[PDB]
């Protein structure tokens, strides 16, 4: 049996608004140490990569490794009945074919009970190693979300350069070409709205700003995001759980 | 322009 | 001659909002007690009784029954071109094809003066005043929260009241979702508790297009008694403050 | 070159939306005194002036004339990426093809830098300062309200000026409507109300929708003025305050 | 579905 209790419901709410308009069907991993999600989209361009550990929830129990095949627009909608204070139990059986969704109230007098189909799931699991990049930039969320929305009017592709005086998004469309530069904030004080830039080599990479933009969804859920690059490798957007897990995004270049 | 997340992992 | 002179006119504008959507043409029947409007929407499946007391106006004269037919649409859009602060004006004549809306504003720096023409529409059921199954009295925000929600799962909803609390089902092609809402104790505002008064245990199933269709006087009251007793059709009821009552009727499902 | 640093951003954003929704490509002159831009809309039923002065900006400075053809959509989009704070700055080369808006952060951290590409476009007759019987000038968003509110009655609107006040008119299949604005009563410490400078009584016809396009240039001023004549076309004036105006001009009578 | 009329009179 698998069923965990987790009490800040907002974070799967969050997460799976996350992931609903960026990928489709997907499969969840429920394994002793936590949910470990890994997909790809329709075109196989960008993969997301979603953590959650055990030692993130109230109560967390599970049995058998088990492989959940969900269909993320369903799941969302089932979490749109959820409250963003509302705790959160998930639970299934090992032979189950169905994902039960508890929402309590903090003790409202209020409990919502849902039940999801589950399916049968022939994945494709890619395998990221651990690399050390060249350019990693921890900007704001709010900035990057900006600096995306805004490029995506001019032109759809958008070449990100790092280097040792600050960061610089480039975009050019049939109407012209915008480049915002982000410099290296010190901030003695504070610590988040800081751009902190680890730099190697400089690197400049085009990337599609349409996944960018699917990726940004995931802001509510840091305050910070970081920026993960090195020439001919994939793009690492990540963001953190709040202590729990952490989101990735993997992005590949143009040319 | 534009390579799947193939080409890099397996 | 009818002449009312009301106040708190944004009142007024949120009931437009609770019927527009669900009743185009309405027989408002005016009379020296107040005004009443009883109306089905065009699939003869839900009801509207709106009734708003004399007592409630700023001003009322009122001399014989008047049965005017009007839009609900026009007259949304005339009074949505209303002023918050603004003290509003309804007139008409013994026979009279036209009804005057006056905002009149304060200081009298602008004063507006529409015309809506009226209609010829109508048909009236009998509704017996009833002793029902299940009453309950719950915030009105919950319910239309839970109307949508469930409206996201499938169309149909299985209420299902017993003295405890009450239960709301639904059932479509992405799974199932029951919401359970218990009966509070200890409440300290008498607005925010879910009170149950049961005579035997009831379950209907009901559209919830209409449901949300009622929803839309969510508004008018923070207070909503939902009436339901087997074979007999929901009574949602809100409140409207200390002016009169909204009531929609629903028919249950097979 | 033409380059002209603007502290006040906002400014242009809302010429930007004022105008975008009204016409779709623009020719702005670019001259040593300022900005200009004088063109027809896509139906060619009325006519934009915009003026920016250049001793309204915080540094101008022009050497030969640019006459850019520019996307107002393309502009709007790209103003709409700028900063309350933002320091805004536009530049042009005397034989180029793009024109260069640079918003800078108030702190130095953050910098964006578009370039927009411009599109040769023919064309701007001359509007003589005239004598107008009617001159009122009232407040921006009463104007903006009444256009709105009359725009759900009937599609045009008889504005009639008169001693007593300005009235506008407007009737369709569900009734009509009569918004009535008066002088200044309580003291005489309210200039600014509904000013009126009379000539000869006026009752002319205008169209609405071409109004309601007017109408978004009202977060420029808190006034907004109206010119009007028999058989000659109204002028609805707003004045950028502290940069110079923006006047929108429409044909009366069908 | 039932129509209110059925009842209601």
């Amino acid at each position: 049996m698998f069923e965990a209790r987790l009490v800040q419901g907002s974070i799967l709410k969050k997460v799976l608004e996350a992931l609903k308009d960026l990928i489709n069907e997907a499969c969840w991993d429920i394994s002793s140490s936590g949910v470990n999600l890994q997909s790809m989209d329709s075109s196989h361009v960008s993969l997301v990569q979603l953590t959650l550990r055990s030692e993130g929830f109230d109560t967390y129990r599970c049995d058998r490794n088990l492989a959940m095949g969900v269909n993320l627009t369903s799941m969302s909608k089932i979490l749109k009945c959820a409250g963003n204070e509302d705790i959160i139990t998930l639970r299934a059986e090992d032979n189950a074919d169905t994902l039960a969704l508890v929402f309590e109230a903090p003790n409202q007098e209020k409990v919502s009970d849902y039940e999801m189909k589950l399916m049968d799931l022939d994945v494709e699991q890619l395998g990221i190693p651990e690399q050390e990049y060249s350019c990693v930039v921890k900007m704001p969320s709010g900035e990057f979300a900006r600096i995306c929305r805004d490029l995506s009017h001019i032109g759809d592709a958008v070449v990100i350069s790092c280097a040792k005086d600050g960061v610089k998004f480039s975009a050019s469309g049939e109407l012209g070409n915008g480049n915002i530069k982000l410099s290296q904030t010190s901030n003695v004080d504070k610590e988040e709205e800081a751009v902190t830039i680890e730099m190697n080599e400089p690197v400049q990479l085009t990337f599609a700003l349409r996944y960018l933009n699917f990726f940004t969804k995931a802001t509510p859920l840091s305050s910070t995001v970081t920026l993960s690059m090195s020439a001919d490798v994939p793009l690492v957007v990540e963001y953190k759980i709040a202590d729990m897990g952490h989101l990735k995004y993997y992005l590949a270049p143009k040319i | 322009r534009q390579c799947s997340m193939t080409c890099f992992y397996h």
